[PDB]
This record gives C-alpha cells, sequence and structure tokens, in this order.
C-alpha cells in the first residue's frame, strides 16, 4: 500500500449490556378456553374478541 | 450605417462586475454498509453475498 489515506471500515461501537422493558401489568389472556371451548361459534357468523 | 460614416467613443467607463463560479461541491462520503445495513449480523452477511 502506497502513501496516503484510506477508509478501511466503519466504527460501530458495540453495546455494553441489554435493557428490556414492558407494560407494568400481570394479567393473562383467556386463550386456553377459547381454543378448547365446547361451546363454539359458527363460520358464517364468526365471533370477534 | 454608411460607407463613409465612422463612430468613435470619447468618454469611457469602468464597470466592475461579478462572475461567480462553483469550485467544489460538498465532498460527501457514504458508508457502504452502514447506510444499507443497520449494522446487524444476518443482513451484513446477506450484503457481502
Amino acid at each position: 500500500v502506497e502513501k496516503g489515506i484510506y477508509q478501511t471500515s466503519n466504527f460501530r461501537v458495540q453495546p455494553t449490556e441489554s435493557i428490556v422493558r414492558f407494560p407494568n401489568i400481570t394479567n393473562l389472556c383467556p386463550f386456553g378456553e377459547v381454543f378448547n371451548a365446547t361451546r363454539f361459534a359458527s363460520v358464517y357468523a364468526w365471533n370477534r374478541k | 450605417y454608411s460607407n463613409n460614416s465612422i463612430a468613435i467613443p470619447t468618454n469611457f467607463t469602468i464597470s466592475v462586475t461579478t462572475e461567480i463560479l462553483p469550485v467544489s461541491m460538498t465532498k460527501t462520503s457514504v458508508d457502504c454498509t452502514m447506510y444499507i445495513c443497520g449494522d446487524s449480523t444476518e443482513c451484513s452477511n446477506l450484503l457481502l453475498q
């Protein structure tokens, strides 16, 4: 390589730790029954929840 | 005009005028992979592919 200036690569500084956050809630969502409901709706009139 | 009628100037003037010219457009440099890839792991490999 001859004399001069050359841009080798980038300088994307790495992160030092991870941080995750969320809504301050503890409620569950009523799924299992919906998937196992013996009382189930019809198709031409499907239910939205 | 006529075949024997010349015109001659007697008083003169100076009129300093401007003549603007570009020299250097803003020397820009765009990172090859920082723009295209948001510095990720699979995308960068897919790029160098």
